[PDB]
Formats: C-alpha cells, sequence, structure tokens
DNA sequence: CTAGTTGATCTCATATTTCATTCCTACTCAGGAGAAGGAGCAGAGCG
DNA sequence: CGCTCTGCTCCTTCTCCTTCCTCTCGATGGCTATGAGATCAACTAG
RNA sequence: AUCGAGAGGA
C-alpha cells in the first residue's frame, strides 16, 4: 500500500532532484512501520495471514470444527488429549499454571535444561483459549532461533491457535490471539505495543532480564498485565536482586521493594548470615532466608533432570592444576609490584581488569600484546605456558583414545592463538584434525559445524563459551576441558552441558585447567561461593562451608 | 522514577543544583569549593571569563 | 498576484572597476543579478522599472578594503500567490498522479483531493485529459485554479491549486 | 606487620621526595598549608651565586603583599643580615641574606 | 610518523650524535620512537612499522 | 529492482553485596575598604 | 498618658578587590570499562 | 603538551 503523496511525485517529474534519494528510504521505513501496524507485502510466511493463522485453519476443522479435546473429546476445564500426551509432572505443571491463572497475578516456571520448558505452556495457553474460553491476547518473547521453535510447536500441537512472529511481520494487532517477539524487538517496538496489555504475558529467557537496570528487564516491566510469567532458563546465578527483579515482573506487590530486599532479603550478613548469633561468617544464616525461600516456593516450579532423566551418565568435577612458568612468574610479580598506582585506579587494568592482564600472563604470555603480528612469526610459544603443555598431553591422549574433545576458551584472541598452536606450532597436535567456532561465525555455519561435531571425524573441537545458548547440541562430545574460570557459574554449567543434552550416552570427562597459587584459584573460589549461595537460596541446606569472604574478598583481588 | 523516599530525592536535587551552580560559577562565597579529582578547583565558565588573562 | 514594490539591493564594486562607466556597470550588474530572480520575500522579480531614472544614492568605501558598497533604490514588478486566491492559469500537463497549471513564472499544482469528486483521470485520451466530468480539461486548455498553498524552493517558488468548483472550470 | 609497614614505606620516601623536589612543604594533597618555594634549585651561575643561595632566608609574612613598616632594614639586623643584599620587586626586604 | 623537519643524517645507529659533531639549527640530537598504536594490520599492509 | 549475505554498529551492562576503617589531620599566613542587612531605639502620632 | 507605629540611627555581617619579557622544574597522566548478540547497512549480483 | 611553582630581566 503506497500512500505516498503523488503531489511530490508530479513535482519531481516537473523538476527531478537526486538530493532527495533518501526520501525513498524514509518512505520505505514508513511503509515498514505501516506493515508492522496493519499491512504486509511478502511477510505472510512468518506465521501471519495466509498461514494457519487465517488461511490453513480449515486443515484442522474437519478433525475438530473449532471444538478440540478441550471442547469435544473428553471436555473438562482442561483438555483431555494433550494431558494423555503429557508426561509426569507436566499435567501437574499445567494444573498449577491454571491455579496461577485463577490467582490472576503471574508466575515463574522452569525445569532443568532439556526437560521441555517450551512445552507445557503452549498446552496451557490452548487450554485457556478453548476450555477456559480465553480470547487473549497472549504474548511470548524469545530469540528468533527459539521463536521458530515456538511457532513449530504451536502449529504442531494446536494448529487453530493464531500465532505469529514479530521479527519481520505485519498485520498482527490489525488482525485478531498470540504474538511472539524478540527482546531486542520488544525494545524496538516501544510504541503502542507496550500499551496492548497482553492478557497472558510470558517471557522465555528470564535469564536475560536478571539485571534490574538492564533495558530488556525494564522494557518488559513497563508492559504490565494481570498475568505476567517468566520461563527463565536457569534460576539465580549471580545475585538475589535477579530473583527480586523476576518476582517484581511477575508478582510486583507480593514482595518488598529493592531496599527492603537488599538490606533484609539477602542471604549474606544483610539478612543475618549468622542468624544464630554466630561468627559473622555466613554459615548460620537460616530461618530468615529459608523463610523467603519457602515464601517463594508457592510461586516457582522446578523439575530436576534426575527426576525423569535418570539416564545421565556420570559427571566429573576434575579440576586440573598447572604450574606458572618462570617467565610467567616474573611477569606476574612485575605487574603485581607495578599494579598499585591508585591501588585500584578504579580497576582499569589494575585490579578489576588487571585480572585480565593476569589471565593473559597465565594463558598467552608469549603473545601478551595487542600487536601480536610482530611476535606472530615466532609466537605463540608453549614453553612459556605449561597450560598449553597440559592441553597438548590431554589432546594427544584423547586422540590416541579416539575421544571427541571439547575445548572452551576465553576472548577470541586466545582462541586464535590456540588454533595456531595446534595447527602449526606442534607437529604432534597438527596430526589431529580439529574444528573451530567463535562468536562471529554465521548462524548457518554455526549449525553446520554443530552437526559436523555431533558426527565428526575430527579430534578437537575448539569452542568459545559465550557463543550460543543452551540450544547448541554437542552430544557427540566425549571429553571436555575448561581453559579458565568462565566467570558466572551459569557459563560453566552451559559449557559442561554442551555435551549433556537429552542423550549423550557415552560418558564425558570434564576438566578445568587451573594455575596453582594464582588469582584463577581465587576466582574459582568466588564461583564456588556463588554456587553455595545458589544452593542456599534453592534448597536451603545446612551448609557450614563458607570461604572467609571478610578477608578473601580483598585477597581475591590479587 | 522508582518512587525513592523524599529525603533521597531532596539530596539528589541539591546535588544537581550544586553541580550546575559550580559549573557556571565555582565561587559562591560558601564552603563547598568544588574541585577536580586531581585536587584542583574546577575552572568554571565565570573563571574563564573573568580577571586579567580572562577571555576579555 | 501581480503588484509593484520598491527594491533596495546592496552592490559591492571592486576599485579597479571605478571609472566614468561606473553607473552603467552598476546597472548591468544589478539587472543581471536581480531580473528573474527567485525570492521568498518577493517571489519572482519580474521587471525593474524606471531604468533611465535610477536612484543609486552613491556609496561608501569599506574601512580596510578599497571596494565601494552601493544601495540602489528601485521600483520593481513582482508576482506572488495567495492561499484562497483564484488564478486563471493555463494548463501544462495532465496525469493520474495529479494536475498542475502554469501561472506566468510559477506552476500551480492540484491534488487528487482538489479536483471535483466526479473528475477522474482518463489515460486513454490523446492527449491525456480529464474527460470524466462534463468539463473536459485538456493539457493545452485554460482553467481557473483556486490556490490553497505556496510551495517554496530556493531555486523557484511553487504553489498548489484547486479546480473543484464550477467557477474554477476550464476557460 | 613485617610487610604491612613496608607498604607505606613509600609514604615516607615519596613524601620527603615531593616536599623537597616541588617546594610545596605540605603533604602534596591540595597545596594545603603550602609554602611553595621552601626548596629551590641550587643556583650555580657562578660561585658567589651558589654561596649566596646557600646562605639565604625568606619571610612568608610579606607574601601577602602588604605595604607597611616590615620589609625594611631594621637596625636590629646589624651584624646578622646583609644591609645591602636584598632583591628587587615584591621580595625587596622580605628575602634577607646572613 | 611526523618525523621532525630537522636532519637525521647526523645521528648514529644508537640514536645519538657522536661527540665532536657540529650541530646547528633544529638538527636532531637524540633519536627516539614510540612503537605505539594504531595497532592495525592495515598499517602492516602499508608501511610495515 | 530486490532479495541475499555479510560486514558493521548498537546495546548489554552491573557489578557483589561489601572491610571498614582513620577519622578530618593544622602553621605558617591576609585584612581593607565598602555595601548590606538586621537590630535596637526614640520620638512622634494615636486611642 | 499609654499604644503603636515608623523612620531614624547605629552596628554587625558579608563580600570583593592590584605593564611586558625570558628561563627551568614537576606533577598531572586517562573517570570508564566485558565482547556477545542482535540489528542495520552496505556491498553484490540477477 | 597542559597546568602549577620558583628564578630573574625591562
Amino acid at each position: 500500500d503506497d500512500e505516498e503523496e503523488e503531489n511530490d511525485d508530479k513535482i519531481l517529474k516537473e523538476l527531478e532532484d537526486l538530493r532527495f534519494r533518501g526520501q525513498p528510504g524514509e518512505a520505505k521505513d514508513d511503509g515498514d512501520e505501516l506493515y508492522y501496524q496493519e499491512r504486509l507485502k511478502k511477510w505472510v510466511k512468518q506465521r501471519s495471514c495466509g498461514s494457519q493463522r487465517s488461511s490453513d485453519l480449515p486443515e484442522w476443522r474437519r478433525p475438530h470444527p473449532n471444538i478440540p479435546d478441550a471442547k469435544l473429546n473428553s471436555q473438562f476445564k482442561i483438555p483431555g488429549e494433550i494431558y494423555s500426551l503429557l508426561f509426569n509432572y507436566q499435567k501437574t505443571c499445567v494444573q498449577w499454571l491454571y491455579e496461577l491463572y485463577q490467582q490472576n497475578c503471574g508466575g515463574i516456571i522452569g525445569d532443568e535444561m532439556g526437560l521441555g520448558k517450551t512445552i507445557q505452556v503452549i498446552a496451557f495457553i490452548a487450554a485457556l483459549h478453548h476450555s477456559g474460553l480465553l480470547t487473549g491476547p497472549v504474548l511470548i518473547v524469545c530469540p528468533a532461533t527459539v521463536m521458530k521453535q515456538w511457532c513449530n510447536e504451536f502449529q504442531h500441537w494446536w494448529p487453530p491457535l493464531r500465532t505469529v512472529i514479530l521479527h519481520s511481520m505485519g498485520s498482527g494487532m490489525a488482525s485478531d490471539h498470540i504474538l511472539i517477539t524478540t527482546y531486542v524487538g520488544l525494545r524496538i517496538h516501544s510504541d503502542k505495543l507496550l500499551k496492548v496489555k497482553w492478557q497472558y504475558a510470558v517471557l522465555d529467557e528470564g535469564h536475560k532480564i536478571r539485571n534490574p537496570d538492564s533495558e530488556i528487564s525494564l522494557t518488559c516491566k513497563k508492559l504490565k498485565t494481570h498475568n505476567r510469567i517468566i520461563l527463565s532458563g536457569t534460576p539465580i546465578q549471580n545475585n538475589l536482586t535477579e530473583l527480586w527483579s523476576l518476582f517484581d515482573f511477575i508478582f510486583p506487590g507480593k514482595l518488598g521493594t529493592l531496599p527492603v530486599f537488599q538490606q533484609q532479603f539477602v542471604i549474606p550478613i544483610n539478612i543475618g548470615g549468622y542468624a544464630n548469633a554466630t561468627n559473622i561468617q555466613v554459615q548460620t544464616g537460616y530461618k530468615c532466608a529459608v523463610a523467603l525461600r519457602d515464601l517463594i516456593s508457592p510461586y516457582l516450579l522446578r523439575r530436576v533432570k534426575a527426576d525423569v532423566a535418570k539416564d545421565l551418565p556420570q559427571k566429573k568435577e576434575m579440576v586440573l592444576f598447572c604450574k606458572l612458568t618462570k617467565y610467567q612468574r616474573s611477569k606476574y610479580l612485575e605487574f603485581l609490584h607495578s599494579s598499585d598506582l591508585n591501588q585500584i585506579q578504579n580497576g582499569k587494568r589494575n585490579v578489576l581488569f588487571g585480572i585480565d592482564i593476569l589471565r593473559k600472563i597465565c594463558n598467552h604470555p608469549d603473545l601478551l600484546d595487542r600487536d601480536t603480528k610482530r611476535h606472530n612469526p615466532d609466537y605463540g610459544d608453549p614453553k612459556r605456558s605449561g597450560k598449553m603443555q597440559v592441553v597438548k598431553q590431554l589432546l594427544l591422549l584423547w586422540h590416541k583414545q579416539g575421544y571427541k574433545a571439547l575445548l572452551f576458551t576465553q576472548s577470541r584472541q586466545m582462541l586464535d592463538i590456540l588454533e595456531e598452536f595446534i595447527s602449526t606450532k606442534d607437529p604432534d597436535l597438527s596430526h589431529l584434525n580439529y574444528l573451530r567456532m567463535d562468536g562471529t561465525t554465521n548462524i548457518k555455519g554455526r549449525q553446520s559445524l554443530v552437526d559436523r561435531f555431533n558426527n565428526e571425524s575430527f579430534d578437537v573441537f575448539l569452542l568459545t563459551t559465550r557463543v550460543g545458548g543452551l540450544g547448541v547440541n554437542l552430544t557427540g562430545a566425549n571429553r571436555i576441558i575448561i581453559f579458565d574460570p568462565d566467570w558466572n557459574p551459569s557459563t560453566d554449567m552451559q559449557a559442561r552441558e554442551r555435551a549433556w543434552r537429552i542423550g549423550q550416552k557415552r560418558e564425558v570427562s570434564i576438566y578445568r585447567l587451573m594455575v596453582g597459587g594464582s588469582i584463577e584459584e581465587k576466582i574459582y573460589h568466588r564461583q564456588i561461593f556463588k554456587q553455595f549461595l545458589t544452593n542456599r537460596i534453592l534448597t536451603d541446606p545446612k551448609q557450614k562451608r563458607f570461604f572467609k569472604i571478610h578477608e578473601l574478598h580483598d585477597l581475591f583481588s590479587l | 522514577h522508582n518512587g525513592a523516599p523524599h529525603h533521597a530525592i531532596e539530596e539528589a536535587e541539591s546535588l544537581l543544583q550544586f553541580h550546575v551552580a559550580t559549573y557556571m560559577d565555582n565561587d559562591i562565597a560558601g564552603q563547598p569549593q568544588a574541585l577536580q579529582k586531581s585536587g584542583r578547583p574546577v575552572k568554571s565558565i565565570r573563571a574563564r571569563l573573568k580577571g586579567k588573562e580572562g577571555r576579555i | 498576484m501581480f503588484f509593484i514594490k520598491d527594491l533596495s539591493l546592496n552592490i559591492t564594486l571592486h576599485p579597479s572597476f571605478f571609472g566614468p562607466r561606473m553607473k552603467q556597470y552598476l546597472k548591468t550588474k544589478l539587472l543581471e543579478e536581480v531580473e528573474g530572480s527567485c525570492t521568498g520575500k518577493f517571489g519572482y522579480i519580474l521587471c525593474v522599472l524606471d531604468y533611465d531614472n535610477i536612484d543609486i544614492q552613491r556609496g561608501r568605501i569599506l574601512p580596510t578594503d578599497g571596494s565601494a558598497e552601493f544601495n540602489v533604490k528601485y521600483r520593481a514588478v513582482v508576482f506572488k500567490p495567495f492561499k484562497g486566491e483564484v488564478v486563471d492559469g493555463t494548463v501544462v500537463s495532465c496525469s493520474q498522479h495529479g494536475f498542475e497549471v502554469q501561472v506566468g513564472p510559477m506552476k500551480v499544482f492540484v491534488t487528487k483531493h482538489l479536483m471535483p469528486q466526479d473528475l477522474t483521470f482518463n489515460a486513454g485520451s490523446n492527449p491525456p485529459s480529464y474527460q470524466s466530468s462534463e468539463d473536459v480539461i485538456t493539457i493545452k486548455s485554460r482553467i481557473r485554479v483556486k490556490i490553497e498553498g505556496c510551495i517554496s524552493q530556493v531555486s523557484s517558488i511553487h504553489a498548489i491549486g484547486s479546480i473543484k468548483e464550477d467557477y474554477l472550470g476550464a476557460i | 606487620f613485617n610487610m604491612k609497614l613496608a607498604i607505606n614505606a613509600k609514604t615516607i620516601t615519596s613524601g620527603l621526595k615531593y616536599a623537597l623536589a616541588t617546594g610545596n612543604w605540605g603533604e602534596q594533597k591540595k597545596a594545603m598549608s603550602s609554602r611553595a618555594g621552601v626548596s629551590q634549585v641550587l643556583n650555580r651561575y657562578t660561585y658567589s651565586s651558589t654561596l649566596s643561595h646557600l646562605r639565604r632566608t625568606n619571610t612568608p609574612i610579606g607574601r601577602d603583599g602588604k605595604l607597611a613598616k616590615p620589609r625594611q632594614l631594621h637596625n636590629t639586623h646589624w651584624g646578622l643580615v646583609c644591609p645591602a643584599e636584598t632583591p628587587e620587586g615584591q621580595a625587596c626586604g622580605l628575602v634577607k641574606n646572613l | 610518523l611526523r618525523m621532525k623537519h630537522g636532519t637525521y643524517d647526523k645521528l648514529d645507529d644508537d640514536g645519538l650524535i657522536a661527540p665532536g659533531v657540529r650541530v646547528s639549527g633544529e638538527d636532531v640530537i637524540i633519536g627516539k620512537t614510540t612503537p605505539i598504536s594504531p595497532d592495525e594490520e592495515e598499517l602492516g599492509q602499508r608501511t610495515a612499522y
């Protein structure tokens, strides 16, 4: 629908002007906006008008003419056929979703990866639409790679549902029920879309709204609806403020504000980590944080993979240890002595990111510089890093043993250095065929490489931790190595879980390279404390193990 | 935006007013001589445009 | 609308051009720089009057430069349109994208919404013409245009028009 | 303590070095209580200049620039400071030589 | 970059002038460079250093 | 003309809950003149 | 004649204030910052 | 380069 004023067009014919060749671009932008509003040229394919939304609906009417199992076959307040199709803890999950719907406040659900977070919610939405006679609207937010999934399940289990992709669609609100979008797309569409008041709002990647100050979380928060839900892939990973933000999005009035939470609802000394009037160490902080955990339990669901997926071969927490070379030790001591300029210099390559310098010394002292090309002809040199020697030993052992090994690395500079090492520096490793991955790899190429790895003839698959979410399926792996502490424990779980998807019959041994006496061990201790906090807020065990943060917090700096 | 308590909002307003005032004129005949991190008084626009060697 | 207005333009003059022929050069320079000029203040400068009787006052030497700056006074003929004003223009072209008419130095423009509701475009007519209504408007005919807007360009001044009403029909 | 003190040994060293190198006799915080010009680069134009510099004094009182009875050759100065060696300009009578 | 307009022909391989050389004008007496950024491989494609 | 691919850019981000503290340390070294603003007071008109 | 009012006087605050040139010594160091992920544009070819 | 300080000169 080209509504551009023909007046300017005939003026242009009167006297054409090429300087306004951007006016066509502005017109294209306006036409795109009008498409997202009430029009669409070639975007019907994105689960919009012309698809099962309003065209292929007849394909389902003959089996059930607008009367699904929720209405015709074993009609109840809930569907009958899906529940028979549903497995254990899934029917109960949908039942509790129904309870929350009666509560008309919201909720948060999520099971250990691979247990079907995407499923058990589409069925509930369809149940509300048909058995509950829910006219909608219903909203979904997730990455496009997962949006295609959501659409696939929607059109598979419940064809009649009118679902669409808010990536490059049109019509949408102009037409009648379900909408899926990207979080970045949600940011882009700060227009009326936020005022639609989507009756059933559900967010897929709750882990992407952990930070209260993050623009994604606040953008979701402005969209207030009587029923807002989160499907966080994982629970708390870094701070209880993340749980506060999640609960505020789903249940604003049922929990205190940010202050009340931070000064009180904090497992550390804030809530009385020594609630039993014991040492200031956080070891007896119970009956207060446990109370909050029990208060939130009526609002969260969790199924452990072991609950139904007992077929999960042994996991190995084999923390390797390395030795700092004389060159590395000398550079480490030099930096430590010269680090103190303002003693933190607000971090800035001294403490906060002086950790980066320490890590670079630990891993690639040979090429410790941005201008690596000057040293590239002669470096890297594994002699300056015993961690490279350990990696070589393990890779050779697994190659002679024919194990598909996964290598997890830090910023792509280390990735490329390791690639060059294995490919050319050491002929022993050159005999091993390898694969590569990075954050700049194309999505199609990423999928192709993942498929190759699952059935690879190669030996080593070098991978970066950050690239890709939990969807990356690397069940073909037989061995895993972690090159350095991957900060947030969630990253470590994802890395070790690249092999551990639904399947992975062959046992996989996971290794974590470490340097004895270095700051890396201190970072690992910090990660262990984070895991302990997660366990405390999740299961509330009587764990008295507690690293002495009162001095170790400053010790971990350097 | 977050509905902070009254006194916190008042303190933030006073701080903003003080920074703006010092920016235009960093000599208010008062106690708070705004000064840089390095320990030097901020050169307000008034200081630039004032006195000998003072832009006029 | 055609009317006569006074003009006052400042002319600089390089010292090397000072001489007995100065007045003639001033007149030449202004007539070439002003006649037919485009101005948003006065639309189109159509004619400079009293070319024989020109009051140039006579100007002054710039302080640090020897050049002289002259303020020449004039009576001039100019043309500008008005919103809500009717012009008996002459047609130039017809198209389904709209209708435009010529008014001396300016071309009037008419929108889809400013023709009569019964005046659709007939592309089959040679030349293309508005044969839909009882009043056939051809490319080479004449028509009254009802102005509702002035379009300003640096290189030219344009305006819009309407032919909705009966009194706005072809001449 | 064996090394915790040594962390601030730099305090003594750098404080003395600043106080003497810059002349700002304070702690090097904000020129607080500064007496800029306490320490000066030894003049070595010739031998007499060196000797005179090594035997010089200074009156901070007149730094205010007041114009009054001080910065005059009081007669209690007889035999204690030079009656003739005194600079010109602002420091005339405030800088005195033994 | 921006190597000074003076004469470098008087320097030694050490970046210093041997004593006894007659220096006048803005001639360079100490030769010192900063092997600093831009750390761009595009520059490597251009002049190597 | 346009759909595809790929480079390029924009935002993400949040800290993690924390030790912990002294306190603040003072000598050298302004004052000078003028406007401003309050405070008191005394008398003059009122009731 | 007591009340009140008001200007008149005096007494603290309360700021705000001084040609041109040449050397040398030194103390500032920089007040933001993960790369990924996702989106947009730019190049390219039919 | 910047700012600050000191020294001296007309």
